[PDB]
């Protein structure tokens, strides 16, 4: 009914407040920021998804844009709080709209060590193994045979 | 010295033991190494940062 | 749902006028009480206006014509 | 409460009528992973069906060959026929013939429409034929197996006897072409996070993907029936009898959370069992030596607060000791 | 206790002031989670007006880094202790050995 | 045969000890071995009916961050030891036990006031060491049967419940199983080939019964599978 009632509700931490949060953070992007911002990629926009705990979950690849390791770094987060600002963060500062570095046209979306090692192991072939010299009909059948 | 100490036990000499995935329940090729490591919790927990 | 707006930046000259007209449309829809020309999928007005400008039925000239029609019908009701 | 949560599906996407996507939400903390893995290992390996397992060309009886009248090599012929999805009735093994010539390519529509077999995709191209003077003929024996079999095991089973020589292919008795399960986080109004399962599958088209899911579920249920509680609840029966003697009275008096001095002056009266002390009114307490006001208060409070009374009339004691 | 030690762990735990070191050897008379009583042996006891040693362990108290510092005993009754030996494991210690 | 094969059947609950048990499920046609092994392992490790302690009550100590004259260990070690304790309740779901002891010596689970439905799996589990002759301990221990695991923080509901200072909380780690390993092998069928027999070894607290735990896990798995055994468009 009033603002005091809503405050008492949100401090009571009931269950009817969680779906409201999921609704209001459905398409409301926030602004993630690294502590040192050398170039513009230190500040980006991201759609938030609710996680359980006390740390900020981040995409593994985008860290290369911040040069931010997971050795104890602390990132800041802000909210646009404005229709114009929200729309701009969705339009320009979004991570999907920022794939090439401002210095070089090369993508800043270069894969990291884990994924490249996995793909190298997936592609490196030996001379003799199980199923050597057979024939397959398609990629799906190959995945089935591997599983 | 570590090789002969492992030989004293029933543990493999190479130190790498085949592990089974808990999710799918299959065998991990290229036997992963596994042992006992001493670790520390630093004084930079999340309760005073968030 | 929306991930990228390249299909919007290809049809408009740039991104600044794009975001300006889209914010104007979203404001006219939210506090102006306008029916979205594209059906909503339980989404905020931001993505709704994005899809509107994406389809091609809402642009700067289209918004100007709509505002002029609104003004003329208000003044016709005012006689 | 030992009562789990049953998921409620919210999306059964049936795009292309042969590539389905099922969602399930919510589950336990780790039920999604094991469920997906079990369903995958069942549908991939242990899922019976019908597919080609023997091929015999009346013009070529060798794996490696250069057959004229066709621009596709024999290995290409085997590759094309391996994916030929067919559905057979209770007959677990049957042969079919494809004696055909013509201008264009021979496809699954040219298969002899026998009353015991059925083709699911007649327009599936089999062999591109030379437009002029190309007479090719072959027979295909299909069976009813359990899952995928490699080429090496089949070649060995032929090497067993091979009296006439039988060309072989990678039989795919699994009606499903591919399947993949993925677990994600699911929000609950009070629970932290649960498993939301998304299984995307694609079959040969001979059966619906949801039908294959139902078949895998029923085969797992048949496998687990011998261990599921022997019944629904296994105990729709209650029995609450009433003994003629209280079990608290059987225990000694020292188990009445009392002090050591109280227990000592009680043992001084040669009273060790509660069933023997309940037949002792207060008239003997105030006369018992070394019993003041604190000891009497203890022996009346920590003794009668358990529901019993100081001084009662029973006869069945001690049964049976 | 750290499995892969370096030998120095037996010194840092003793040379520091976090572990109750036995100033005079003897037999542990009275054990307690808060205090320890050591009966001095006659060989090193004072020849005049002597007695027993009382080591008062510190409980969970605030430290300079808001870290819980506490000492715990590691001996029992009748266990003879020597002069300079450890009596009660302090914070992050294990049987007179640094356990970080 | 080629279709509608057989189903497994439990044949052995051979226990090499009071806790380390071994079962042999058989027979399995093919592929079902690893599937069922991983499924049962995950079901056992995830959720099993446990009967561990959830709340204690000692009159002498007010808060777990203090000591008590007479006991060698601190209250935190006492809580850890009683959490490591295992017990079986049959009749009710929650129960309150009372442990009273005095005199010098190692007091264990055997010195508690047991009941008819309460069963101690191992009395040799040491609890405390009373290092004083004129020292007595008297404690109340709440043990409730549940499913899964819950820490001591989120288990609370309101501060009015824990208002009694003597009521101390401990993370109720009620999970009877400790490790479940399994291996498939060639079953000894009468007349057939490549049959699978799954040997499952289990190291547990000895509270739950091996066959009973297997039956409960299979029932849970079947009930969860029944969700989409007749899946249709429903909300
Ligand atoms: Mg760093």
């Amino acid at each position: 009914t009033t603002i005091k009632a809503a405050k008492k509700m949100v401090e009571r931490e009931e269950a009817v407040v969680w779906d409201i949060l999921d609704e209001v953070i459905r398409e409301h992007p926030v602004l993630l920021n690294r502590a040192p911002t050398l170039h513009r990629l230190g500040i980006q926009a991201f759609e938030p998804v609710l996680i359980e705990g006390k740390a900020i979950q981040l995409h593994p690849l985008v860290c290369a844009a911040y040069n931010a390791d997971f050795d104890g770094d602390q990132m800041a987060v802000h909210v646009p709080l404005t229709l114009e600002a929200q729309l701009e963060a969705r339009a320009l500062m979004m991570s999907t709209n920022n794939i090439l570095s401002p210095a070089n046209g090369e993508p800043i979306i270069v894969p990291s060590q884990d994924v490249v090692l996995g793909l190298y192991y997936m592609t490196r072939d030996c001379v003799n193994a199980k199923g050597e010299g057979m024939v397959l009909t398609g990629p799906k059948e190959a995945e089935r045979l591997y599983r | 010295e570590i090789k002969e100490l492992l030989k004293l036990g029933d543990l493999p000499t190479s130190g790498q033991i085949r592990l089974y995935d808990g999710r799918t329940g299959e065998q991990f090729e290229r036997p992963v190494t596994v042992g006992y490591m001493y670790m520390l919790k630093l004084n930079h927990l999340v309760d005073d940062k968030m | 749902a929306r991930v990228t707006v390249q299909d919007a930046v290809e049809k408009i000259g740039n991104r600044f006028d794009l975001v300006l007209v889209a914010a104007r449309r979203a404001r006219q829809m939210q506090v102006g009480g306008k029916d979205p020309l594209v059906p909503e999928e339980n989404d905020k007005t931001t993505v709704i206006a994005l899809r509107e400008i994406e389809e091609g039925l809402i642009n700067n000239q289209i918004l100007d014509v709509r505002e002029r029609q609104e003004q003329q019908e208000q003044e016709a009701a005012e006689l | 409460v030992t009562e789990f949560l049953k998921p409620r599906l919210v999306d059964i996407e049936q795009v292309s009528s042969t590539h389905a996507k099922v969602t399930l939400e919510p589950l336990e903390r780790g039920f999604g992973h094991t469920l997906g893995n079990a369903l995958r290992r069942i549908l991939l390996s242990s899922m019976p069906g019908c597919a080609v397992t023997e091929v015999e060309i009346d013009g070529v009886l060798h794996e490696y060959s250069t057959k004229e009248g066709v621009q596709e090599d024999i290995l290409e012929i085997l590759l094309n026929l391996k994916g030929l999805a067919v559905r057979v009735q209770g007959k677990d093994e049957v042969i079919l013939t494809l004696n055909k010539s013509g201008i264009g390519p021979v496809t699954a529509a040219d298969i002899t429409h026998d009353g015991d077999v059925e083709i699911v995709k007649p327009q599936h191209v089999i062999c591109h034929l030379t437009d002029e003077n190309a007479s090719i003929s072959m027979r295909i024996k299909v069976q009813r197996g359990r899952g995928y079999v490699p080429a090496s095991t089949r070649i060995h089973s032929e090497e067993d006897e091979r009296p006439i020589g039988r060309l072989l292919v990678d039989a795919c008795y699994s009606p499903v072409e591919r399947i993949a399960y993925n677990v994600e986080a699911a929000r609950v109004e009070q629970r932290t996070d649960l498993d939301k399962l998304v299984i995307e599958m694609e079959t040969n088209g001979t059966i619906d993907p949801e039908e294959a899911i139902r078949r895998a579920a029923t085969i797992l249920a048949e496998q687990l029936e011998a261990f599921v509680d022997l019944r629904d609840v296994r105990q729709p029966e209650v029995k609450e009898e009433k003994p003629e003697f209280d079990p608290i009275l059987l225990r000694p008096v020292d188990d009445l959370e009392l002090t050591v001095r109280s227990a000592n002056c009680l043992k001084a009266e040669a009273i060790h069992y509660i069933g023997d002390l309940v037949q002792r009114t207060e008239v003997e307490l105030l006369k018992t030596p070394n019993l003041g006001k604190k000891s009497l208060t203890e022996i009346k409070d920590v003794l009668a607060s358990r529901g019993l009374s100081l001084g009662m009339r029973l006869e069945n004691w001690p049964p049976a000791s | 206790k750290p499995l892969v030690g370096t030998g120095m762990e037996r010194a840092v735990a003793v040379d520091s002031g976090v572990t109750a070191v036995a100033k005079r050897g003897g037999v542990v008379q009275y054990v307690d989670a808060s205090r320890i009583v050591i009966k001095v042996n006659e060989d090193e006891m004072y020849p005049g007006e002597a007695g027993i040693d009382i080591y008062n362990l510190t409980k969970y108290t605030r430290s300079n880094q808001n870290t819980c510092i506490n000492q715990m005993p590691c001996v029992s009754l009748g266990e003879p202790v020597e002069r300079g030996d450890v009596l009660a494991d302090g914070p992050s210690t294990d049987l007179g050995e640094l356990a970080l």
